[PDB]
């Protein structure tokens, strides 16, 4: 089988300027496992980024969380890069700071 | 209820060297335990405090067997590849998983024993612990090996008895998290689509156990049209995250209604804007 | 605490 991942990029905390946080990106739903994952800060890879043991659910697709600690800013921008066997090219999804 | 669940992922290198192999505990949302054969320890590790109080016996035997589950599951990709007639050059994964469930009484409700073979069912134990549902003839191959040495039988033993002890010593044990639910912490924000419509999205955070619903109203009777609701998602710190979002007309947030309901909640809670 | 022997497919 194969399965695209879905990607969720959020932040553990409600985010406030200048106040340490967690950046996560939450990778799931997906097959097979072998899937990579970065953090980017104004389009570049952070150095520093820690995941969970690999997991999966009732259906067998498998899920993984990527984080790296963090202080958000008003201008500094960030997104989870995933590249896999289903994706033509990586996805990138931005950090859109809601809560 | 209360869980135990045990994850094994074995992935096949027909590059080079054996397979890798990942396995996880868990107690509910909590995992406890790890393996993985790319780490340097090459033991069971521990993943929450409370397992730690385990002593030096009880690491060596997690260690022995979970190494011994290794080696089966490298078998059985070989197997595997042989009952499908594929070729050593690609790569292939086999899943499992098992564990017991007590119920709302602290006694054994259910127990599991599944597996997967690349992403698909392969053979799974059924409720009863007596039977096996075989999703192809592969599996069925499987079944009749199973059934003559009588595996069902002495994985009932363990599920139904070692298995529901083992989770009552560790909810005992870890009961300062494991027993203590996280209610949510909930809130509403709103968004501006155009003059004439607004998105209203419904916050749940920091909860534990993961299990929590999330619904909307319209003057008091439920509402799918022009809702949206997110994956519940882990905040890193053992608690997780949903949220909900409505739609609707720029005037009328009044009308509406998030309704939250989870364990950590005496009676569910009601948001408005 | 993981089962004693795992059945091999």
């Amino acid at each position: 089988i194969q399965r695209t991942p879905k990607i969720q990029v959020y932040s553990r905390h409600p985010a406030e300027n200048g106040k340490s946080n967690f950046l996560n990106c939450y990778v799931s739903g997906f097959h097979p496992s072998d899937i990579e994952v970065d953090l980017l800060k104004n389009g570049e890879r952070i150095e520093k980024v820690e995941h969970s043991d690999l997991s999966f659910s009732k259906d067998w697709s498998f899920y993984l969380l990527y984080y790296t600690e963090f202080t958000p800013t008003e201008k500094d921008e960030y997104a989870c890069r995933v590249n896999h066997v289903t994706l033509s090219q990586p996805k990138i999804v931005k950090w859109d700071r809601d809560m | 209820s209360h869980s135990m669940r045990y994850f094994f992922t074995s992935v096949s290198r027909p590059g080079r060297g054996e397979p890798r192999f990942i396995a996880v505990g868990y107690v509910d949302d909590t995992q406890f335990v790890r393996f993985d054969s790319d780490a340097a320890s090459q033991r069971m590790e521990p993943r929450a405090p409370w397992i730690e109080q385990e002593g030096p016996e009880y690491w060596d035997g997690e260690t022995r067997k979970v190494k011994a589950h290794s080696q089966t599951h490298r078998v059985d990709l070989g197997t595997l590849r042989g009952y499908y007639n594929q070729s050593e050059a690609g790569s292939h994964t086999v899943q499992r998983m098992y564990g017991c469930d007590v119920g709302s009484d602290w006694r054994f409700l259910r127990g599991y024993h599944q597996y997967a073979y690349d992403g698909k069912d392969y053979i799974a134990l059924k409720e009863d612990l007596r039977s096996w549902t075989a999703a192809d003839m592969a599996a069925q191959t499987t079944k009749h090996k199973w059934e003559a040495a009588h595996v069902a039988e002495q994985l009932r033993a363990y599920l139904e008895g070692t298995c529901v002890e083992w989770l009552r010593r560790y909810l005992e044990n870890g009961k300062e998290t494991l027993q203590r639910t996280d209610a949510p912490k909930t809130h509403m924000t709103h968004h501006a689509v155009s003059d004439h419509e607004a998105t209203l999205r419904c916050w749940a955070l920091s909860f534990y156990p993961a299990e929590i619903t999330l619904t909307w109203q319209r003057d008091g009777e439920d509402q799918t049209q022009d809702t949206e609701l997110v994956e519940t998602r882990p905040a890193g710190d053992g608690t997780f995250q949903k949220w909900a979002a409505v739609v609707v007309p720029s005037g009328q947030e009044q009308r509406y209604t998030c309704h939250v309901q989870h364990e950590g909640l005496p009676k569910p809670l009601t948001l408005r804007w | 605490g993981l089962l004693p022997e795992l059945p091999a497919v």
